[PDB]
């Protein structure tokens, strides 16, 4: 998570994505219906 | 001590966040909000009846009195 | 950059709901009680607590990923190909030669 | 075409809004930026391409779809934007420098707004920043949100709608319940009362052992239109991909004209030169050396120096 490569794929049409992001969900807490979730910067962005 | 929100608890078995209490809505199954809450007159999307009940608009005039007063259901007017 | 869909949650107004894992990138899912949202009209459960959702979410490669996407290459020694003009005399050519 | 819980609205607290912003990107080289809404731009009710109006979800006592016409839609960020396309869930528009966007309806009965904080810059390509790109000057491979809403840069999925259990689709009968719902729509009602209990029903029905409204559900079998995989509307107890939409306004490679500050005044002394230089804007100046090492670095100038 937070760096290059969070993402990755054989090719970017292809089905074979594997990712690791730290992407974690708090549980719902507003009235509204929500998934309130949190993740690390998007590593290539980071790395951008 | 005070449950999590430390704010008043509904005698359904849950605490709920002080701000819901007159939001115009009860979310518990206790009589908890608008029971002790302040309620303007009912707003565009509603109808007042004569005894000052608010109903969805779409049902005032469909042949059911549906507030206590019935003040939904005129034949002469609807 | 990762584009993470968050698919409208899955909810259950009389019981668990199990977490079915799935291929899908960085698949992560969870589930939790007591949720009993509501929708802009209002409730959408028929109970209290024995209502649970499943918050779902993955990743997927961003639309503009098209364009700029970074390719990660390894590298292996280069065979160097070079382009030569030769001349010699009034004669001359050119070549290109690994 | 829905409808989403946006972080902002006419009033900055969150609140259900028609046009909720659902994703939005910059990747462009001009800085235009396309943003994906709840609502469906340049469709009619009916889903053929009125270019000049749009669909949204209702407002109101039932979920119908409404029309307006493009005009009183505004893209605003820190300021307002050339919109410069539109077309289904998407909106393209080129805005400046903003710490966020905007989407905004000034329909007066219907004025309404989303936001979604969202850090948008005055990024620019090349290797020397502008405010405007130039007239006269080189010419670089770019990257550009094509303003042909035909064009196609992907596509989203998307799922049948579930139950939108309307507040005013039930009722109570002072100690009773009831399901009310229009005259002749096919509603179904779910409610479990001492135990599980459903329905399909068409008129006012008194219901069994029930008292309280909370105790209810009900939502109609309106299946005709097709709704985004965005959070705000739960999914249908069937979440299989329904076809697709292509993603309009393609990342299309293009050139952009980028500026050429007036060459550096080179001076030439014992193995070592001096460069003049002279740039309004900050530039990049990179050198390296031929050698075995290239002992390379790289400076943004900015204005007059040496
Ligand atoms: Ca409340
Ligand atoms: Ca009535």
């Amino acid at each position: 998570p937070g760096a290059f490569g969070d993402i990755q794929a054989s090719s970017l049409d292809a089905t074979d994505i594997v990712a690791r992001t730290d992407i974690r969900l708090l549980k719902p807490s507003v009235k509204n219906i929500h998934v309130p979730y949190t993740q690390a910067v998007s590593g290539y962005e980071m790395w951008k | 001590a005070k449950c999590e929100p430390s704010q008043f608890q509904c005698t359904n078995g849950r605490c709920i966040t002080l701000l819901w209490k007159c939001d115009g809505d009860e979310d518990c199954v206790d009589g908890s909000d608008e029971k002790n809450c302040v309620k303007k007159t009912c707003a565009e999307s509603d109808f007042v009846c004569n005894n000052g009940q608010c109903v969805p608009s779409r049902w005032k005039c469909d042949g059911d009195p549906d507030c206590e007063d019935g003040s939904d259901e005129s034949p002469e007017q609807c | 950059r990762f584009h993470t869909v968050i698919p409208s949650p899955q909810v259950k107004c009389c019981g668990s709901l199990e977490c079915k894992a799935s291929s899908k990138a960085d698949y992560t899912c969870r589930v939790f009680g007591g949720v009993y949202p509501f929708m802009w009209g209002g409730a959408q459960c028929f109970c209290d607590s024995e209502n649970t959702q499943l918050s779902e979410a993955y990743v997927e490669f961003a639309p503009d990923c098209t364009i700029d996407h970074a390719v990660a290459l390894k590298v292996h020694t280069a065979a160097l190909k070079v382009g030569l003009r030769i001349v010699y005399g009034n004669t001359t050519a050119h070549l290109d030669t690994f | 075409p829905y409808l989403g819980f946006c972080p902002y609205c006419r009033h900055s607290a969150p609140c259900f809004s028609p046009i909720k912003i659902e994703n939005v990107w910059d990747e462009s080289d001009d800085g235009s930026i396309r943003i994906q809404v709840s609502a469906q731009f340049g469709y009619n009710q009916a889903g053929t391409a009125d270019v000049t109006k749009f669909r949204y979800m209702s407002y109101d006592h039932d979920h119908d779809i409404k029309e307006d016409s493009m005009e009183k839609i505004a893209i605003s960020t820190s300021g307002p934007c050339r919109r410069l396309g539109h077309k289904g869930y998407f909106l393209l528009a080129q805005c400046p420098p903003g710490d966020s966007v905007t989407v905004s309806i000034t329909s007066g009965a219907s004025e309404n707004s989303c936001t979604v904080e969202k850090k948008i810059r005055r990024k620019f390509v090349g290797r020397e920043e502008y405010l405007f790109p130039p007239v006269q000057g080189k010419l670089v491979k770019c990257h550009v949100y094509d303003r042909l809403k035909e064009t196609s840069a992907g596509y989203i999925t998307m799922h049948r709608p579930g139950p939108h259990a309307y507040k005013s689709y039930l009722k109570e009968a002072s100690g009773e319940v009831y399901i009310k719902p229009p005259s002749g729509k096919n509603v179904t009602y779910e409610c479990k009362c001492g135990d599980y209990s459903t329905g399909i029903v068409s008129t006012q029905t008194k219901m069994n052992g029930c008292t309280k409204a909370r105790q209810c559900i009900a939502y109609k079998l309106d299946q005709t239109k097709w709704v985004f995989n965005s959070p705000d509307l739960i999914r249908h107890t069937d979440h299989s991909v329904q076809g697709k939409l292509h993603i309009p306004f393609r990342l299309t490679p293009t050139v952009c004209p980028v500026p050429l500050a007036h060459t550096p005044t080179v001076t030439k002394w014992f193995k070592g030169i001096t460069l003049h230089l002279t740039a309004t804007r900050p530039t990049l100046l990179t050198t390296r050396k031929l050698g075995l090492r290239a002992d390379a670095t790289a400076e943004w100038i900015t204005g007059t120096t040496s």
